[PDB]
């Protein structure tokens, strides 16, 4: 979806780096390993900036494991975290590149929303939509869907993984449906507001079904049971709303399927979470199912239902939109870059110094 | 006297012992490690109380939640699924600082420190967070943080004073008509001064100890 | 008498090892039966 | 001995003989032995009836209140006598133990009854 120019790697490539032999850098990186003492993030940082084969890339991913089992984990820098993608990228290693991303816990790859929209974009055009996907679900798990342009591309991956999927598993229904929701919260748009709708059915189906320990466990969702009571919520929002505003048609067969599947079905980890007093969700259906049919006819009524369907509307979405917003993140890109390249030398001065300073003492010792 | 002499040996085996003491301390990934089958800690062979086994298996630890977040999730809000079982009013930590264990394969040990809201009054300062191991944490999502930190304080309606004992209000009395003091004033304990915090409330990291580094 | 939404929060907290509830106690001291 | 670390605490050392317990309320470090070193002797508790049947407790109240100001803890036993005193509230568990009993006689007494009642069905019987 994005431009040539979005995905260009001139700036990037003309920033003014060091030249380090990898071979020099690794020695001195195990040594400081071998007698627990730590390394450097300027260290680790002209290692990357240094990769020159497809080769390099493998020895980098291990010392970037290594540095993040490190005392100096933490510093690991924003643009050697870009570089890593930008570098992965140049030779071909789009694989490895999502390979640490989803093992970021283990290589500290968390890479910004510009970085995102790179690799995502990257699967996009090859048609690996499985890769994206998986790009997405990782935006996702960090709740980092800030930037407008992140959410634009996370949406049409999501809707055009949807169609093609008829058969969703609940690991599936629970990841897709939070990954709808977070991007959807930040739009306004008709396409926003129905994603939400579509992401609180999905979570709502596994409520009922699983219990709501399997949505809010190890996800970026709340732990209060009642996610079909959020959905019916947007409907009776859009209805009532004052300005105009439609639900598509196609999120409202959605919530209509669930209600009616979850209406009518057919070690020491055993713990009631809901207090006694409260009613349970299943108890709730009857009631649910005539708030539905009630806002239904209300919207229907008032001309606020999109017959166009979801992946239709979004791409138009895009289009329209995304053109604008390419030109911000480039202009913030070019920033970053100039931000980044100040920081550097500073830390290369700071380097210079104390190694200075190191021969004073040397000299008085 | 003079006839007490030196014991160097004594002395050679205090600080000795000492020293080896500093040189292998042992780290928060073994003093904490737990095999989940037994429910035991293998470093001492401490099996965990009866009354936490079901959240050892259905809980987190508080850095396997921070080892998924950009820098450690620095700024993000932590509760605990005790505290949203036993008070109503929002009970979390504000993050500020956090150090993991890079000795841990998983960084999935550590330290934090954050600022401290319990039912929903907010301390001044950051200090160091307790129970930092424990299989209790939630992280709050950022969508959530919102509706999830609302609160509107009560008027507090817990006794400001009550009344003496019945043995020692006839005692003041007494005293009271002895002293030529005429008054029909109730004598009345001031409760101000002397409030109980909850028994969970967060205690003083800093200030605790530590085990000690020899193995059962 | 406590208020029940505090009697259904000790009700989750200890689910599995509980007794019967009690209600309020007898106004006097029941005459010893002889 | 020469202790390391403890408080003061108020509570009672059994004195006596065999089937003839007379307690001594003290002032003492906590980790001496309990008819060991103390520091004060702040009354004395018979908790057997008299010839007029009355258990009889002595308190030295001043010294008692200068202890407590200066962060002598208090055993349970001793809360219990200061609660019956007067000079402190009642324990919780003095409460509580009161409810319990009460609670016992209740079912005791409606058992009786029911006993009673079958005894009666058995007087009907003849
Ligand atoms: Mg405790």
């Amino acid at each position: 979806l994005l431009s040539a120019a979005y995905v260009d790697s001139h700036q990037w490539e003309a920033r003014e780096k060091e030249e380090y032999h990898l071979a020099d850098l690794a020695s001195l990186m195990d040594k400081a390993y071998e007698r627990k003492l730590p390394v450097s993030s300027l260290s680790i940082s002209r290692f990357v900036d240094n990769i020159a084969s497809r080769e390099d890339l493998d020895s980098a991913e291990y010392y970037l494991y290594k540095f993040r089992h490190s005392p100096n984990c933490w510093y690991l820098r924003d643009w050697t975290i870009h570089s890593w993608i930008r570098q992965c990228l140049k030779y071909g290693a789009q694989d490895k590149a999502l390979y640490t991303l989803v093992n970021k816990v283990q290589y500290g790859i968390f890479p910004d929303n510009f970085t995102f929209n790179l690799l995502m974009d990257y699967f996009i055009k090859k048609g690996n939509y499985k890769d994206a996907l998986s790009v997405v679900f990782e935006i996702m798990m960090q709740e980092a869907f800030d930037v407008p342009s992140t959410q634009f591309l996370s949406l049409y991956v999501l809707y055009r993984c949807l169609a093609e999927k008829t058969e969703l598993t609940w690991e599936e229904e629970r990841d897709f449906g939070a990954s709808l929701l977070l991007s959807g919260l930040k739009q306004r748009n008709t396409v926003g507001l129905s994603s939400q709708l579509y992401g609180y059915a999905l979570l709502g189906k596994v409520e009922l079904q699983r219990g709501v320990r399997a949505v809010y466990h190890g996800m970026p969702l709340m732990w209060t049971p009642g996610y079909l009571d959020r959905a019916l919520q947007v409907m009776e929002r859009v209805a009532s709303s004052p300005e105009d505003l439609k639900l598509g048609r196609e999120v409202l067969d959605v919530l209509d399927g669930v209600l009616k599947v979850v209406t009518s079905p057919d070690g020491s980890a055993n713990l009631v979470e809901q207090l006694d007093t409260e009613e349970p969700e299943q108890s709730k259906l009857p009631r649910y199912l005539e708030r539905f049919q009630a806002s239904r006819s209300k919207l229907q009524e008032l001309n606020r239902v999109e017959s166009e369907s979801l992946l239709t509307l979004t791409t138009q979405l895009v289009k329209e939109k995304l053109p604008a917003c390419e030109a911000e993140d480039l202009a913030t890109y070019e920033q970053k870059l100039r931000e980044w390249h100040l920081e550097r030398v500073q830390l290369i001065q700071r380097e210079q110094e104390q190694r200075e300073k190191a021969k004073q003492e040397y000299q008085a010792l | 006297r003079k006839k007490v002499r030196p014991r160097l040996i004594a002395e050679l085996a205090r600080r000795v012992r000492a020293l080896r003491e500093q040189r292998n301390q042992p780290r928060d990934s073994q003093l904490y490690a737990l095999d989940y089958e037994t429910l035991t800690r293998p470093h001492s062979g401490r099996r965990l109380p009866v009354r936490a086994w079901a959240d050892v298996r259905r809980e987190s630890r508080l850095l396997q939640l921070l080892a998924r977040l950009p820098l450690f999730g620095l700024g993000r809000l932590v509760t605990r699924k005790s505290w949203l079982w036993q008070h109503d009013e929002p009970c979390y930590w504000r993050l500020t600082r956090v150090r993991p264990d890079y000795t841990a394969q998983n960084l999935d040990h550590g330290r934090a420190w954050g600022i401290l809201t319990f039912k929903g009054k907010s301390e001044d300062t950051a200090r160091e967070i307790e129970q930092v191991m424990y299989h209790d944490w939630r992280l709050v999502p950022k969508h959530e943080e919102e509706a999830f930190t609302a609160f509107t304080a009560k008027p507090e309606d817990r006794l400001n004073s009550v009344p003496y004992p019945p043995l020692l209000r006839a005692m003041i009395l007494a005293e009271r008509q002895k002293n030529g003091d005429t008054s029909v004033q109730e004598p009345l304990l001031n409760l101000e001064r002397t409030r109980m915090r909850p028994w969970d409330y967060p205690a003083k990291q800093e200030t605790k100890g530590r085990a000690k580094g020899t193995p059962v | 008498q406590p208020p029940e939404r505090e009697l259904s929060r000790l009700r989750r907290l200890y689910q599995g090892n509980l007794l019967e509830e009690s209600g309020p106690p007898p106004e006097s001291m029941p005459e010893m039966p002889t | 001995k020469a202790y390391h670390g403890g408080h003061l605490t108020i509570r009672l050392a059994l004195g006596g003989c065999t089937n003839r317990p007379f307690y001594r309320i003290v002032a003492a470090h906590n980790k001496c032995p309990r008819d060991g070193r103390f520091v004060e002797q702040l009354g004395s508790y018979d908790p057997l009836p008299n010839s007029h049947g009355e258990k009889l407790v002595a308190l030295n109240l001043d010294r008692i209140r200068h202890w407590i100001g200066c962060g002598a803890h208090l055993s349970k036993p001793m809360e219990k006598l200061l609660g019956l005193s007067g000079f402190f509230p009642l324990h919780p568990m003095m409460i509580t133990n009161a409810e319990r009993l009460r609670r016992r006689r209740a079912r005791e007494v409606l058992l009786a009854s029911q006993k009673a009642e079958s005894e009666a069905k058995e007087t009907e019987a003849s």
